[PDB]
RNA sequence: GGGAUAAGUGCUGAAAGCAUCUAAGCAUGAAGCCCCCCUCAAGAUGAGAUUUCCCAACUUCGGUUAUAAGAUCCCUCAAAG
RNA sequence: UUGGCACCUCGAUGUCGGCUCAUCGCAUCCUGGGGCUGUAGUCGGUCCCAAGGGUUGGGCUGUUCGCCCAUUAAAGCGGUACGCGAGCUGGGUUCAGAACGUCGUGAGACAGUUCGGUCCCUAUCCGUCGUGGGCGUAGGAAAUUUGAGAGGAGCUGUCCUU
RNA sequence: AUAUGUUAAGUGGAAAAGGAUGUGGCGUUGCCCAGACAACUAG
């Protein structure tokens, strides 16, 4: 998990989905966690 | 469980095992007659109140509280035993047993039952500001005119008021409270008094009800 | 929907008895699961029981696969019978079972327990390896879950507990 | 009870003789110690010769204060002076010989090569 | 010891035939919130509840009264002050 | 915080530190829960949710601040008239004395030092902490009580077993 | 109240750079039952 304030795909593999309260990213990769927080 | 309804006398100490003082209340608890108790059925709640020491007879010229009157004569009546002076609820236990106008016993607990202790306090009149709450007292040299008053109150006009719940000097009271998890070292029964370990609060020739615990 | 005029099948001799809003598949492995799934109109004549309602609403567009793919969770599993399994990794792993109570010992100070549930045949057939068994898939996905959640695949070694074929990360250490 | 900035008569044969201590160390806000706790203090006299020297801040184990202990039974021990042994960070002292009879209380706390090391214990 | 959650982790699942913790459902999850522990509290005018005791003549109830039950005034003190 | 503006107060709104006593935010210092690690374990970095409770004794200077010693689970940042003198000291700052450097030909001057320097009040009303009399509670009285509500308490270390 | 729509956050009932398959009426264009874009098996 990566609070930031912008969501960017950090690499193509990374998907880009919204949840209950925000946009988290999702990806197959264990760094790629991002939510616009 | 079976609240008895004892009265302390003093306080001493009894030797346990090996080589363990361990500090005595004795307890003299007195006849507890149990009068009427009440349920559900009939408005709400499962209790069984509980009397304690009698007095004598009724209704000649009551100057004192040693004699009874036509309100706890009926009262007590119900359980055809005497009248009494001390009635206490307890909501604790048992609604099903204690048939009404059984005497108790006092041996209901064992020399290890854990039990509580209700009283009221001691009471030490009127007194001031370090003394009941603990508070620390001002510098006594140096040229201190502030010994032994509370200090400030509240702020300034940001807060034009004194916020409640401030521990002022008042009156120091006797209020109940409850000690938990006292143990019996020793029942005695022809003597008709029990002990419990450590102390309990409220003085000579007083009034306590101890149950049994909730831990 | 894409799996809007796309009925899975009736293929049974169970009978999805519709009343109110829901059925109850009463079927060979299992005995009549049944939920109120939502308040769409269907049909269920011969052979191949469809839903369909008023379209074009982007709330009701997507609350077409809600339904249909229910009642594709249901009769699939009364027909036959799915759950997955889970290979304890490592070693010190042994996972005995005491009637419907099964035990771990993944090495902590005590052994770990669970009591399972009716409709969900629990089964240990290996010697440190399980695998579930039930009707329902969302209600056996449930315990699957609940003993990946003993002791997770810690990612140095791979030892802990996991499901049969995924692929779960590895990071060398020292 | 000793508490910040007592001073004490030292029994060991390493070279101090009077003590201060500093802090009682154990929980936090410690104030007050009695026998068996642990102290740290720094010298002031010295005899000449010995191991410490003076203005040297070292750990040394509270034995025998003014006030009583009361162990289980109703006993009490009160004794006549403030002591101490310096200790070597392994509960053990520096020197040998140390004088002055000691209390039994300090054996749960495993400082039993003072006790050995002894004259009379009790 | 309980009940719902926040962060997070999940199962089932279309929108968008695949994935996907979510949109409708189902979990779990903290010294935190409420019930539990102790203390006060029916002036809670929305004034609650059980048991027990007492019930009359003047008289157009104007109630004139003069009492019960139960208190109190007043005294000896104190476990209270 | 350092300022800018001059809007209220000169028919007086007492001014820095410290003791007494608190109360409130969270941008969190410890403790509780997680993600992520260029996380072997024990430690550690960084980020999210979280105010329930805790937050130390001494030397130095008037000090604030600061450095230093010994601890602790930690020695958080702030507001509350830079909280609190009709609750307290007066050490400094802002009173008359005197002196030193210095500027002024002189009286004198200085956000430069330096020694000595009076701190007033019996509580009306609100606000508090206790504590009683009248009346209400469709007849009077005693005893025991249910609990809408409201307060109180919430902290942690070290050793041993696996 | 009437008629057409819009938003699902209490926005209405106090903030920008930026971030984003939120949701509507709008326009252009290249892929097309000869059958893509979802998915299978080949190198
Ligand atoms: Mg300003
Ligand atoms: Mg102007
Ligand atoms: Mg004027
Ligand atoms: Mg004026
Ligand atoms: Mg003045
Ligand atoms: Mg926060
Ligand atoms: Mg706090
Ligand atoms: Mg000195
Ligand atoms: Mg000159």
């Amino acid at each position: 998990m990566k609070v930031r304030p912008s969501v960017k795909p950090i690499c193509e593999k990374c998907k880009v989905i919204k949840r209950k309260g925000k946009v988290m990213v999702i990806c197959e990769n264990p760094k790629h966690k991002q939510r616009q927080g | 469980t079976k609240g008895i309804l004892g009265r302390k006398i003093g306080m001493t100490q009894v030797f346990g095992e090996n080589g363990e003082l361990i500090p005595v209340t004795v307890v003299e608890a007195k006849e507890n007659v149990v009068l009427q108790k009440k349920t559900v059925e009939v408005d709400g709640y499962n209790a069984i109140q509980v009397g304690f020491e009698d007095k004598k007879a009724y209704k000649k010229d009551a100057k004192s509280n040693k004699y009874a009157n036509k309100p706890a004569e009926g009262h007590a009546k119900k359980a055809d035993a005497a009248p009494k002076r001390f009635i206490r609820e307890f909501r604790n236990v048992d609604v099903d047993a204690y048939e009404v106008g059984q005497e108790v016993s006092v041996d209901t607990f064992v020399a290890g039952d854990v039990i509580d202790v209700t009283g009221v306090s001691k009471g030490k009149g009127f007194q001031g500001a370090i003394k009941r709450h603990g508070q620390s007292r001002g510098p006594m040299s140096h040229g201190s005119h502030f010994h032994r008053a509370p200090g400030s109150v509240g702020m300034a006009s940001d807060a034009s008021r004194v916020f409640k719940g401030q521990k002022m000097p008042g009156r120091m009271g006797g209020n109940t409270v409850t000690v938990q998890n006292l143990e019996v070292v020793q029942v005695d029964t022809e003597n008709k008094v029990i002990l419990v370990k450590g102390n309990v609060p409220g003085p000579k020739k007083g009034l306590v009800e101890i149950r049994t615990s909730i831990k | 929907s894409r799996v809007g005029k796309k009925i899975i099948d009736i293929p049974s001799d169970v009978t999805v008895t519709f009343d109110g809003n829901h059925v109850t598949v009463k079927g060979p492995k299992g005995e009549l699961s049944r939920t109120l799934n939502e308040r769409m109109t269907f049909k269920q004549e011969e052979n191949t029981i469809e839903v369909v309602r008023p379209s074009d609403s982007k709330e009701d567009r997507t609350n077409h696969g809600t339904t249909r793919a229910l009642l594709n969770n249901m009769v699939q599993g009364v027909s036959q019978g799915y759950v997955k399994v889970l290979e304890l990794v490592g070693v010190g792993y042994r996972a005995q079972m005491q009637g419907k109570d099964l035990i771990l010992n993944v090495g902590y100070s005590h052994p770990v327990e669970i009591k399972a549930e009716e409709n969900i045949t629990f089964s240990v057939e290996k010697n440190t390896v399980v695998k579930v068994e039930g009707i329902s898939k969302e209600q056996v996905g449930a315990l699957a879950s609940n003993i990946r959640s003993v002791r997770p695949p810690e990612p140095y070694k791979g030892k802990g507990i996991r499901y049969q074929g995924e692929y779960v990360r590895r990071k060398e250490g020292k | 009870m000793i508490q910040q900035e007592t001073r004490l008569k030292v029994a060991d044969n390493s070279g101090a003789r009077e003590v201060l201590t500093i802090k009682v160390l154990g929980g936090s806000g410690r104030k007050t110690a009695n026998i068996g706790d642990v102290i740290v203090c720094t010298v002031k006299n010295a005899t000449p010769g010995g191991v410490v020297k003076k203005g040297d801040v070292v750990k040394a184990v509270i034995v025998r204060t003014k006030s009583g202990v009361r162990r289980n039974d109703g006993s009490y021990i009160k004794f006549d002076e403030n002591a101490c042994v310096i200790i070597r960070d392994d509960k053990g002292p520096r020197g040998t010989r140390i004088f002055g009879p000691v209390a039994r209380e300090l054996r749960e706390g495993n400082f039993m090569k003072i006790v050995s090391l002894a004259p009379e214990v009790l």
